[PDB]
């Protein structure tokens, strides 16, 4: 590990592991059907996922 | 007391033999050790051990199960004069996954567990399919003759011995690969059978003494002879040639002539009895440059192991013939059966491999449950069913807690 910056990990230190979020980046749907429109399989589908 | 000597397994296969601290916590001693082995391979010129990745250093047992980093040398059962293995042992940490939708994640999951049909396997399903079709027709065909000893039993077979073994022929000539060459022998082995029945029912009139002897000879022959050539599944052809080879003499005899069966399965028993104690010599006798010990050892191994199963077999129908509810003095054949089952039952503990010392010790617990069942089918009454329930479910309970307690 160097100071110099450019490294990141610097001063950090592993505590145990756990939950994190993703280095994806997510998109809404666009025109989404309202509450009364949707359909019910392909809406908790949606959802869970 | 204070340390002790031990054969330690290093990189790429150099045992080294040290003498270890006795009472100090085996996680003490491995990072020196390893030292001590990558110096000496440096030394003798070799290339040193070495990590890859994440990983750590451990010390095992040749069985590669590693040894409690905390316990003492002491505290585990390792004695002076043992070995040990000095081992890399990689990282597992990884990340979990996860399949929320259920119809999708059943598939996913169910499809890495197990081993779906293929054409292999398919291959040799057939192959089993067509030999129980075979055994089959020739059982059919066998049970004719007794009501009609014409020409047809033996013209019908003949020609599907010949067919049979005429494609077999072809696949052994083109075999590649053990799968290949396990189909081949399922369908050679089939081909014995329809001979064997088919040279049996040739000799005309009622069926007996004279046509029996024919079929354990070509039997005894055709067994023998297809050992000689393929030099596989030695256990069932030998088994085979020994039951065919001693039928055939008594058979012989029994045409020839013969006072009494009791006379016949006597002899039988004795020459079994003798072949017993003969079996491990006979054995030895039958059966880059360390290759040629490997090869001797399973086939020595092989042949005893099918001798041992086809003398049981002798002994158990010939003493379940022996004996009698009628006959004389009912007492007497049943304490001599006794006394063989003795001397198989104690002789077995003297062999080391599981399939011979069990087969052996399987062999006298068959010879006694026949007998009682045979006291009890025949000669038939409340009581002497009742007694023969009791000793037959106590009998091999107590050779179980004997065992087990």
């Amino acid at each position: 590990r160097k100071p110099d910056g450019k490294d990141l990990n610097f001063g950090v230190v592993r505590v145990g592991v756990g939950m994190t979020r993703p280095e994806v980046t997510w998109g809404e749907p666009q025109n989404m059907p309202t509450d009364i429109e949707l359909e019910p399989v392909t809406g908790k589908a949606l959802q869970e996922f | 007391p204070q340390a002790v000597v031990v054969g330690v397994m290093a990189g790429e296969g150099v045992q080294i033999g040290v003498l270890l601290d006795a009472n100090a916590p085996v996680s003490v001693m491995t990072d020196p050790l390893l030292k001590v082995v990558n110096s000496r391979l440096r030394e003798l010129g070799e290339a040193p051990l070495e990590a890859t990745g994440r990983g750590r250093w451990a010390l095992c047992l040749v069985d590669g199960a590693p040894l409690r980093a905390t316990q003492s040398l002491t505290e585990q059962d390792v004695y002076d004069g043992d070995r040990l293995w000095i081992r890399f042992i990689a990282d597992t940490e990884r990340r979990s996954q996860v399949i929320e939708h259920i119809s999708t994640a059943v598939a996913s999951d169910l499809s890495k567990r197990f081993a779906r049909i293929d054409p292999i396997v398919a291959v040799q399903v057939g192959a089993s399919m067509v030999a129980t079709g075979v055994v089959l027709a020739t059982g059919v065909l066998g049970w004719w003759r007794w009501h009609h000893n014409t020409w047809l039993t033996t013209i019908y077979t003949a020609v599907i011995g010949v067919l049979v073994l005429a494609v077999a022929m072809l696949l052994l000539m083109r075999a590649k690969t053990d799968a290949d060459r396990r189909v081949a022998d399922i369908m050679l082995m089939s081909a014995i059978m329809p001979v064997t029945v088919a040279a049996a029912a040739a000799p005309p009139g009622p069926v007996g003494s004279p046509q029996a002897v024919l079929g354990f000879g070509v039997l005894t022959v055709a067994a023998a002879l297809a050992l000689r050539f393929t030099g596989r599944r030695l256990g069932i052809y030998t088994t085979i040639v020994i039951i065919g080879a001693l039928t055939m003499l008594a058979a012989l005899a029994r045409m020839v002539a013969a006072t009494s069966a009791v006379t016949l399965l006597s002899s039988l028993l004795l020459i079994c009895v003798v072949a017993y104690h003969a079996a491990p010599a006979l054995s030895r006798r039958l059966a880059s440059s360390v290759r040629d010990v490997l090869l001797q050892a399973e086939r020595a191994r092989s042949f005893l192991s099918g001798l041992l199963t086809g003398l049981g077999v002798m002994v158990v129908v010939c003493m379940t013939s022996l004996c009698d509810p009628h006959t004389g003095q009912r007492w007497l054949p049943l304490i001599l059966a006794g006394f063989t089952s003795g001397f198989l039952l104690l002789r077995g503990r003297s062999y080391v491999d599981r399939w011979q010392s069990i087969t052996l010790a399987g062999t006298a617990v068959i010879i006694a449950a026949a007998v009682c069942v045979r006291y009890a089918l025949e000669l038939s009454s409340p009581l002497a069913v009742s007694i023969v329930a009791a000793i037959l479910v106590l009998l091999p309970a107590a050779g179980m807690a004997a065992a087990a307690h």
